[PDB]
RNA sequence: CCGAGGGGCUCUCGCUUCUGGCGCCAAGCGCCCGCCCGGCCGGGCGCGACCCGCUCCGGGGACAGUGCCAGGUGGGGAGU
RNA sequence: GGCGCCCUGGAAUGGGUUCGCCCCGAGAGAGGGGCCCGUGCCUUGGAAAGCGUCGCGGUUCCGGCGGCGUCCGGUGAGCUCUCGCUGGCCCUUGAAAAUCCGGGGGAGAGGGUGUAAAUCUCGCGCCGGGCCGUACCCAUAUCCGCAGCAGGUCUCCAAG
């Protein structure tokens, strides 16, 4: 109240100091940085092919949620539970000599090199594929396969997120050969939800390019003539 | 056989500057905010001499907008100006004399030194002394002014050029002869390892392409083509015409 | 004196007891002093005649 | 976050301590320039023995990478004396000779004579 | 543009120019905890200091350059 | 000796000054101050030591022992060095850094009183200063020229 006064400051050009502002577009990046995002503008900048278009049409995120509920509980073996099993197994074999035990152990599988088989042997009924793997060409033949050989396919969001599925890094694949009988009616749930949107629409996602954008930048001083050409007329 | 005193300026033994006494290099200060949108407030120091230039310079401070600091430039010094001198800087500064300020700004027919010939390029056209650049012919669509070299050619330039109104001071500086031997030598102590020139008459044909005979006498034509090779461009290097002048010059 | 000779002495024989006390003349000290009322003061005066521009237009 | 300076300096890491899980040489090697090393033998020319009485200062050569402090040590300790000052020397056969003055409590003309000269 | 207490076919930017001074490390306002039984301390955040965005900003630009091949020129140089 | 430092005060009938200049209403002359260099003198050192001279001891270490003296002035376009002032010359403008200091700021810090704190670039007192070079010639005989070679080879001091 009796002294505490009001003092503040002229920020225009020729007064005084300009406050620390946030400056996170204007600081030079490591080289490391802005060739990781100069990349990621030129796969927007250039035509990208259908094929690798086949990529950012994924599945919607509850779409993706429902399909790893669904293969939660298919999740492969450990070498913690590998223990115990070859116990099991061998405890019992110990002690009945059981003829078989257990007539169907299911999983879902996982490697490309796996998986592949699996589609053109048409073993396979569901292939969920992921999205970020680094020398795409490692996947792009396989929503292309997937459609001859019938077999339903859909691309996932992220090759770490079905990798940590399979306790790992990346796994970049992973099929559904074997469901359980009771738990069909889940599988099956969603594979007309699923097949709707890749295998039936092959015929018009191989046309479809990518890419050809420009940036903001650039697309709005077209806008600014074309406004102009709108005022040119009325 | 032996190569020739043309070809041995290129490597640089002693054929470099002499650069020791020398204050730094004549810049304008480096565009930013300021001088993009406003003007920003300097001041004059101290107008100093380099050695081998006859251009003087003038040391100008200036409060850095976001540092706590001043900071100082040199610039090319413009005629007419003192030491305790403001001096604006940028957009928006007004046109006296002395102020750098874009050339899209400026009317025609003004009087510029120290002109930018790319936008940020600090100044490189018409710095040495007596000189000065005059704009003509602003063109506002496809922002692009033009102006007038001191050797009387027509250039077209950005319309951000950054330039400092006003002539160079120090001119006249060809006006009083050298007059003796020794005031080259010291004008070129200073500059270079260029003065004590040889004809290339004088000498032996291994030295020069025009150097032997028992008389003095050059023997081939001196006007050479250009796609001549490196020991043969000597004389008159691709020239138009030879012979004493008609006209001032009559051709592009 | 010399730079390091400077180190041995007290600050008796190293300033005065001015403002700006070894480095300024003590008539640009008179000057400064004057410099800065007189123009702050006229930031007062290109204010406030500024101020009654816009109240009678 | 903000970045308020248009600069990337890389970001302070951690760096661990080198402990490592076997010393490299087993055994530190015991020190071959100790205090016998040190003085090899003392000067017993004539203008040595004229600086014992006449100025209280006894003459030795010592090994040539002994500075002033293993010098001053080296004699405390072998002959049971004060030292005041040292002044060393080169002489041009190769050899360090050192100029020991002892204390005033002291004297060196019976020092000498317990040291053989 | 019209007209009515006003609307915005259309727009400008704006916050430093009589002078050899000074200028940063936030005042203020808003909130919240430990702190005073509806009062006292010690701390923290936001606005002050606009939001979003895909290249640091400009100037060129599919040219210039560079790689290979061809044709000119080439006592600069080489061998005879 | 120097000041381009201050105060009073105001100058034409213009004055003050230099070997030459230059300076003055943006403050002359005059009066009173302030600062810088003080390598000169006095004093402490320091007469006890040095030199000159006279005289006596001591074989020997003897930095013996004693007496007396080491005093006045003058002068200079002198020579050499130095400090300072002032000009001239340049299309020539005649180095960098290490180190050190002062100022501007004012984040803070400090005892709380009829007692002493934070701090001190003040006066003392305490301990330490390691490594390497050092002799001698420096040349009509210690260097190079095959050599004690009329050759060559960077400087300082300099009397009548
Ligand atoms: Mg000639």
């Amino acid at each position: 109240n009796p002294l505490f006064e009001k003092r503040p400051k002229n920020f225009g050009i020729g007064q005084d100091i300009q406050p620390k502002r946030d400056l996170t577009r204007f600081v030079k990046w490591p080289r490391y940085i802005r060739l990781q995002r100069q990349r990621a503008i030129l796969y927007k900048r250039l035509k990208v092919p259908p094929a690798i278009n086949q990529f950012t049409q994924a599945l919607d995120r509850q779409t993706a949620t429902q399909l790893l509920k669904l293969a939660h509980k298919y999740r492969p073996e450990t070498k913690q539970e590998k223990k115990q099993r070859l116990l099991a197994r061998a405890e019992k074999k110990a002690a009945g000599k059981g003829d078989v035990p257990t007539k169907r152990p299911p999983v879902l599988r996982a490697g490309v090199n796996t998986v592949t088989t699996l589609v053109e042997n048409k073993k396979a009924q569901l292939v969920v594929i992921a999205h970020d793997v680094d020398p795409i060409e490692l996947v792009v033949f396989l929503p292309a396969l997937c459609r001859k050989m019938g077999v339903p396919y859909c691309i996932i969001k992220g090759k770490a997120r079905l990798g940590r599925l399979v306790h790992r890094k990346t796994c970049t694949t992973v099929a559904f050969t074997q469901v359980n009988s009771e738990d069909k009616g889940a599988l099956a749930k969603l594979v007309e939800a699923i097949r709707t949107n890749y295998n039936d629409r092959y015929d018009e996602i191989r046309r479809h390019w990518g890419g050809n954008v420009l940036g903001p930048k650039s697309v709005a001083r077209i806008a600014k003539l074309e406004k102009a050409k709108a005022k040119e007329l009325a | 056989g032996r190569v020739i005193r043309g070809q041995r300026k290129g490597a640089g033994s002693v054929f470099r500057a002499h650069v020791k006494h020398r204050k730094g290099a004549a810049r304008l200060r480096a565009v930013d905010f300021a001088e993009r949108h406003g003007y920003i407030k300097g001041i004059v120091k101290d107008i100093i001499h380099d050695p081998g230039r006859g251009a003087p310079l003038a040391k100008v401070v200036f409060r850095d907008p976001y540092r706590f600091k001043k900071r100082t430039e040199l610039f090319i010094a413009a005629e007419g100006i003192h030491t305790g001198q403001f001096v604006y800087c940028g957009k928006k500064a007004q046109l006296n004399i002395g102020n750098v300020l874009p050339v899209g700004t400026m009317p025609e027919g003004t009087i510029v030194c120290c002109l930018e010939e790319k936008p940020g390029d600090r100044g490189k056209l018409a710095r040495a002394s007596g000189n000065y650049a005059t704009v003509i012919s602003h063109n506002p669509e496809t922002k692009k002014t033009r102006v007038k070299l001191p050797s009387g050619s027509k250039k077209v330039i950005s319309s951000a050029n950054r330039a400092v109104v006003g002539v160079v001071a120090g001119g006249g500086r060809i006006d009083k002869p050298i007059l003796k031997a020794g005031r080259a030598y010291h004008k070129y102590k200073a500059k270079r390892n260029c003065w004590p020139r040889v004809r290339g008459v004088a000498m032996n044909p291994v030295e020069h392409p025009f150097g032997g005979g028992n008389h003095q006498h050059i023997g081939k034509p001196s006007t050479i083509r250009r796609d001549a090779p490196a020991g043969r461009k000597v004389g008159l290097i691709a020239a138009r015409r030879t012979g004493r002048l008609r006209g001032t010059k009559t051709v592009q | 004196v010399r730079p390091k000779v400077l180190m041995r002495l007290s600050k008796t024989k190293k300033h005065v007891s001015r403002a700006y006390g070894g480095s300024m003349c003590a008539k640009c000290v008179r000057d400064r002093i004057k410099r800065a009322f007189l123009i702050e003061e006229q930031k007062i005066v290109v204010k406030v005649l500024k101020a009654q521009a816009q109240s009678q237009k | 976050k903000i970045r308020t300076s248009p600069t990337f300096r890389r970001p302070k890491t951690l760096r661990l301590r080198r402990q490592p899980k076997y010393p490299r040489k087993s055994a530190p090697r015991r020190n071959k320039l100790d205090h016998y090393a040190i003085i090899k033998f003392p000067l017993t020319t004539e203008s040595a023995m004229k600086k014992i009485e006449d100025n209280n200062t006894l003459v030795f050569i010592v090994d040539v990478k002994a500075n002033k402090h293993q010098i001053k040590q080296a004699v405390k300790k072998l002959y049971d004396i004060d030292v005041a000052k040292v002044n060393t020397l080169i002489r041009p056969d190769g050899e360090k000779k050192a100029y020991v003055r002892l204390a005033p409590d002291y004297d060196a003309l019976d020092v000498a004579n317990k040291i053989g000269i």
